[PDB]
């Protein structure tokens, strides 16, 4: 919604609204903007009395309004506490009619509406029986979310809305534990006392592994010491404030209350990390369950009423389908000579038989009639065979070149497992930017929606009776009737678990692994090798090869993840990698690579999934993985191509996921009130001045609905930041030609000085920001690699969130420069030349005294770690604007997706400016003792990631389906084996990584 | 029997690069590398069958070539020929093809005239700079084709809600005769014209408005019509500009074979 009327961005202080009464009669009503629906149909009956045959009209109180909202929704307006303005109208007219129906769902549907940004009775309309069924088969999915979290009330609400913030490991590496004093840490706790809401703070110092309940004993404790208690009188308070208190963190809305050991809570690792002090605050727990209202979950009306075959195993024929003819094909008659549509069979990515095309067709009839035959038995066939088809043109001359016009594919059997028969019409896809094969097999499955588009229609055979999939007793029975120790190969098998998943498989390899399939399940790591060997038209094998899958021994997440890419799409395979994590992910690693999970729901041949009910389960039994769940999935519902799915998966989890739905509602007003702003900027005023822009803004900030709804909610980039009134005094637009806004909000958390006072965020609208999120989040995986290894390397992976279509949230981070603009803080020294010593006097200036050598330490191991990090990722040859290094030291780089755009020489920026700040201002910086120890950080960081290599490959290629034209095939990721030198072994890694180390020194 | 000279064997060629050449070919067409590990002395061949490309690592030990545990033939140039001959069958039964097609490394040179080194000194100039022309005009047909596909369900939308607002002032007037007809027909025999012209004047002005939204829709309607055209046009401008801009690309690219007839950046470094 662009406005508060179709083509308006705001309605004028009173306006007419054309009222439709039961009666005939239309009355015009002058009413305010504000003015509430209870309002308007007061006043409204109360003008009806002026017009002809108000006798027919029943009692205000029976009636209630519809309109049509911008949405083309016919919409009953049952809340009539909402304001005229509010309602997102088409046009300013009213229907009276008498309410029908559940009034309770239909106010929530439009609740949900509002945040998956379209109607839920959309989905009503739908005649798809899969899409019907999966809005009622979830729901049990979601009762047992709800029914789970509400068992221990309020304890297990409250573990709901605010969930342990853990490492997934007790362990502390030794490194981190050696900032304890022999094993122990202080810590403050804070208490307000009410009448005048004043502080005071109790120091304590205990062992790191202490739990909250001993935390709290250890200050009833401390503060008991002069009150002579005996032994169990100390025991009767210790348990009187163990069991009424619980501690959360000063200045943001993180709580502690599962009795993990204390250094366990993310927080706190990191204050000790940062060696800073930890500030809690010990709270009263009636009151925290206070602000939790309670929240049910009702059964929508669709949950509940509704209004022989043979085996594809006894069809004794090979594959044929008919192509017919096509439609809306936009093509020139004179440039192009003909057309015809190219197909296939897969199984994923890999062909199950050769292609086959129609003939070639003049451009003016796109009519084929061609019954293609294919090389495969249809009981060959496996479960999630895929049709793959395009329409292409030809040019001829020099070679005759093809290009594809538009694609689609069609899984061959459906979501009940039965084969597909007779005619068939699908609506093709646009081919994506930058794409030239001819098909595209890891497009989603499905025909578009959009009208007047191409359309290819086509026939399969229709086999005397329905046809369904082989049940898995059959099965494993013909595994059985199918199948009808060694040293030297040992070792073989296990060097080849080592080799990454895009290593090179040979044909002798891969049907070696088959011939020794049964001794693979003693170095499990090897099963997405193995499956990749399987002959998957061939029902011999995949029957004999699920067998092997039923009894496999789990693999661990970082492993089981590969298998739910483009390359596995048989539903064993994938649900075995769901149980597996179902099992061994825990919720800070699930939060961790979520982008990745909700990416592959894409590739899901069904909208019904062992995996999509596991994200749900998980998104509704933990909040804050709920939340992204919620942004990640709303960022993309503009895509056509997915909109279904993640709207379906959306209306579920706003279904269940309680009062938090308030809260979503209120970010999503927020960003879509600063959206209209912001496309006002760009488009309505490109022409205008940058002081008329501000003057603008100023204004429109300073609107009172406005501040109303910016003002008061979550931060989307971190729920747990609550955002309050808004420091309008330091909001600005900013020079970035897409000129996105500078946002700063007061932090309302009583304890905020502890933390930080004001907090602030860019809003940015015109830029792809999933670039940048999937990079951000990348350096965040290697920081933990780093950092649990021992190397502490302090990266800053600064919150990014794409919120829609070109648009989201980036975190500022405080006390921080530019490389440029720190030299520009110095001044010249050579012919027009800044002076490299720049960037190592401001870094003195900012760290006077003894914490020099800190903020010295602080920069070359953030300089190593971005160094690294960069170079491996193909990020190196930045500006010097786009490096930055705070006060206190620490160097990070930014605005990553400006600089994959901006490439359509070096391998990582090793400035000279740096070298002066690592050596500490020495002559011939590369050859001092500072220097020999900060590149030997460099190479320890590469090989540490080479050694993880498989996750970074693993998360790129699941993010294959999202639409980055940075990731569209594997050949992508390629450029991440080059620089890894994984075909290559250690050293040889090692001296190809030193080498271009001193590239980096521009000299050696 | 020169491996450096095969017309197959073209050595120092990434994964990526054998599979830009073996997309959508016919099955038996083959291609031989070193490996990607370049440790010296060890090969691959890959062979399009199935619409896959297949790859099988050449084994090398006593100066003896092959690709299993037995090994026989005295170079690779001997176990290729042989397997140009008769079938992989020997090999794999289920791989019946033979090494049908090679594709080569200097068989498409499509340099005609005297090779003056204006070739690259002014001819690669004008094809890069026609490419990256074409290339633009690409990138810009396809921005204001996803603006204009946007702006289209953005109306699209608009008309069908203009649809439902008309489909309720339509039942707004049938409603309005339903119960005024009655009324109407009382006040006629009272002799009440009064109220009957109060009753016409809103019936009048009902469809009055529902007139001013109906002529909206149209109006709307052909700005969606005549937008729509113009996008079905930038299509097929886009379909015929692909594949002259792969011809373009491909033209330009094996230019560079000239550059590599003399073998250093040398040249290049002129239009640098
Ligand atoms: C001068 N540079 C090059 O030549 C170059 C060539 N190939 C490349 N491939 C590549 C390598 C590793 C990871 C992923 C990719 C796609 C890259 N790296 C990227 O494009 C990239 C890196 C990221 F960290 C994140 C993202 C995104 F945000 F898009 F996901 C893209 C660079």
């Amino acid at each position: 919604s662009s406005g508060e009327l179709w083509g308006i961005h705001l309605m004028p202080p009173r306006i007419l609204v054309e009222c439709l009464l039961p009666n005939g009669m239309i009355v015009t009503l002058e009413c305010l903007r504000e003015a509430t629906l209870i309002t308007i149909k007061h006043e409204l009956f109360k003008e009806a009395r002026k017009y002809p045959l108000h006798q027919l009209l029943q009692d205000e109180s029976s009636y209630i309004f519809v309109s049509v909202t911008q949405e083309a929704e016919r919409e009953e307006f049952f809340d009539e506490t909402r304001r005229l303005c509010d309602l997102r109208l088409f046009q300013p007219f009213l229907k009276v009619i008498e309410p029908v129906g559940n009034r309770e769902e239909k106010i929530l549907n439009r609740e949900i509406g509002f945040a998956i940004g379209m109607p839920v009775c959309e989905f009503d309309m739908v005649k798809d029986p899969e899409v019907q069924d999966f809005r009622r088969n979830i729901l049990n999915v979601c009762k047992e979310a709800v029914d789970l979290r509400d068992l221990n009330s309020p304890h297990s609400r409250a573990m709901y809305v605010y969930p342990p913030n853990v490492e997934s490991s007790p362990e502390l590496p030794k490194h981190i534990y050696n900032k304890l004093d022999k094993g122990q840490i202080i810590v403050v706790i804070w208490v307000i006392v009410s009448p005048n809401n004043d502080k005071q703070k109790y120091t304590l110092k205990i062992n790191h592994d202490c739990v909250p309940e001993q935390v709290i004993a250890e200050a009833i404790r401390k503060k008991t010491r002069s009150m002579l208690l005996s032994s169990e009188q100390l025991k009767l308070c210790v348990l009187e404030y163990q069991g009424k208190y619980i501690l959360k963190v000063c200045g943001c809305d993180e709580y502690f209350l599962e009795k993990y050991p204390l250094s366990q809570y993310k927080y706190i690792r990191s204050c000790i990390m940062l060696g800073r002090m930890p500030n809690l605050m010990l709270m009263a727990k009636e009151s925290l369950y206070s602000q939790l209202p309670m929240d049910c979950f009702t059964m929508p009306s669709y949950s509940r009423r509704i209004s022989s075959t043979k085996s594809l195993w006894v069809i004794n024929s090979a594959l044929r389908i008919k192509i017919l003819c096509a439609t809306y094909v936009n093509v020139n008659i004179r440039d192009i000579d003909k057309i015809y549509v190219r197909t296939g069979i897969y199984h994923g990515g890999e062909p199950l038989c050769d292609n086959v095309n129609t003939q070639r067709v003049p451009c003016s009839n796109p009519r084929w009639n061609e019954w293609l035959n294919y090389d495969i038995y249809i009981p060959d066939l496996p479960r999630a065979a895929r049709l793959c088809l395009s329409i292409c043109s030809v040019k001829g001359r020099a070679k005759e070149e093809h290009c594809p016009l538009a694609w689609g594919n069609i899984n061959l059997f459906d979501y009940t497992d039965t084969l597909v028969s007779g005619k068939m019409a699908l609506n093709l896809w646009p081919v994506p930017h930058g794409l030239e094969d001819l098909l595209n097999p890891i497009g989603v499955t499905g025909s578009n929606p959009n009208k007047e588009t191409p359309c290819l229609e086509l026939e399969f055979d229709w086999f005397s009776s329905v046809v369904k999939f082989p049940d898995m007793s059959v099965i494993e029975e013909h595994a059985n009737w199918s199948v009808s120790l060694r040293e030297n190969d040992k070792e073989q098998l296990k060097a080849i678990s080592t080799r990454d998943p895009l290593s090179e498989i040979t044909e002798q390899e891969k049907d070696f692994l088959w011939s020794h399939r049964h001794y693979c399940v003693t170095i499990p790591e090897i099963l997405p090798k193995l499956l990749l060997s399987v002959k998957w038209n061939s029902r011999d094998e995949v029957a004999q090869m699920y067998c092997l899958v039923k009894d496999w021994p789990p693999i661990k997440p970082e492993q089981a993840m590969e298998l739910l890419d483009c390359n596995y799409p048989d539903p064993m395979v994938r649900g075995f990698a769901v149980r597996c994590l179902e099992k061994y992910l825990t919720d800070d690693k699930l939060s961790q690579y979520l982008i990745q999970l909700v990416q592959v729901l894409k590739y899901e041949q069904y909208l019904d999934n062992l995996l999509v009910r596991f994200l749900l389960k998980k998104a509704l039994t933990n909040q804050r993985i709920g939340h992204f769940f919620f942004w990640h999935l709303k960022s993309e519902m503009h895509n056509k191509t997915v909109s279904q799915r993640f709207g379906l998966l959306l209306e579920s989890y706003c279904r269940a996921c309680g009062m938090y739905l308030k809260h979503l509602n209120r970010q999503v007003e927020a960003m879509e009130k600063l959206i209209n702003l912001t496309d006002i900027l760009k488009q309505e005023k490109k022409d205008e001045t940058q002081k008329v822009q501000m003057k603008f803004l100023v204004e429109q900030m300073r609107r009172p609905d406005f501040m109303d709804a910016l003002q008061g909610f979550l931060s989307p980039l971190n729920p747990a930041h609550q955002l309050g009134n808004l420091r309008l005094e330091e909001c600005r637009i900013m020079s970035s030609a897409k000129r996105p806004l500078w946002l700063n909000w007061e932090n309302p958390d009583i304890m905020s000085e502890l933390l930080f006072q004001n907090n602030e965020i860019i809003f940015k609208n015109g830029d792809d920001l999933r670039q940048d999120m999937l990079t951000l989040q990348i350096i965040r995986i290697m920081e933990n690699i780093w950092q649990n290894q021992g190397l502490d390397l302090r990266m800053l992976p600064y919150g990014c969130l794409s919120i829609g279509d070109c648009v989201g949230l980036i975190e500022v981070v405080r006390n921080s420069h530019t490389i440029m603009q720190i030299q520009c803080k110095g001044g010249l020294k050579g012919a027009l030349q800044f002076n490299s010593h720049t960037l190592h006097q401001w870094l003195k200036d900012k760290n006077k005294g003894e914490i020099y050598d800190a903020a010295i330490d602080l920069f070359t191991r953030s300089c190593a770690g971005y160094c690294v990090a960069t170079f491996i990722l193909g990020i190196g040859d930045r500006h010097n604007s786009n490096i930055m290094v705070k006060d206190d030291g620490q160097l990070f780089h930014i605005d990553f997706g400006h600089f994959l755009d901006h490439k359509k020489r070096v391998p990582f920026v090793l400035t000279q400016d740096f070298l002066i700040v690592i050596s500490k201002g020495a002559q011939e910086c590369t050859k001092t003792r500072e220097f020999e120890r900060f590149q030997e950080m460099c190479y320890k960081a590469y090989l540490a990631i080479r050694q993880h290599a498989n996750l970074f490959i693993n998360l790129f290629s699941m993010m294959l389906g999202s639409g980055m034209p940075e990731l569209q095939s594997f050949d992508d990721i390629a450029y991440i084996r080059k620089t890894l030198a994984l075909d290559k072994t250690e050293q040889e890694a090692l001296e190809y990584f030193m080498k271009q180390m001193n590239d980096a020194r521009h000299g050696g | 029997m020169s491996l450096q000279d095969a017309e197959w064997y073209w050595g120092d060629i990434s994964r990526e690069e054998v599979n830009e050449k073996l997309r959508d070919t016919a099955d038996g067409t083959f291609l031989v590398r070193d490996a990607s590990t370049k440790m010296h002395g060890d090969y691959t061949l890959t062979l399009r069958k199935g619409g896959n490309n297949k790859l099988i690592k050449i084994f090398h030990r006593d100066g003896k070539y092959g690709f299993s545990d037995p090994l026989t033939f005295s170079s690779v140039v001997e176990l290729i020929n042989h397997y140009r001959n008769e079938s992989l069958a020997q090999y794999n039964p289920k791989l019946d093809v033979k090494l049908l097609y090679p594709v080569s490394k200097y068989q498409q040179d499509q340099v005609v005239k005297e090779d003056n080194i204006e070739a690259v000194g002014k001819k690669l100039h004008e094809y890069n700079t026609q490419f990256q022309e074409k290339s633009r005009e690409y990138d810009r047909l396809y921005e204001e084709y996803t603006r204009t596909s946007q702006e289209i369900q953005m109306k699209r939308t608009a008309i069908e809600a203009f649809n439902e607002t008309i489909k309720i002032f339509e039942e707004q007037c049938q409603t309005q005769e339903r119960y005024s007809k009655e009324y109407i027909e009382k006040f006629k025999r009272e002799g009440n014209e009064k109220e009957i012209q109060r009753i016409m004047h809103n019936y009048d002005k009902l469809k009055s408005r529902i007139s001013e939204i109906i002529d909206s829709r149209r109006r709307l309607e052909e700005d969606l019509k005549k937008q729509a055209a113009e996008y079905r046009e930038i299509d097929k401008r886009m379909n015929s500009i692909k594949p002259d801009l792969i011809q373009l690309r491909k033209t330009r690219d094996q230019y560079l074979m000239w550059l590599t007839q003399k073998g250093v950046r040398q040249k290049k470094l002129n239009e640098w």
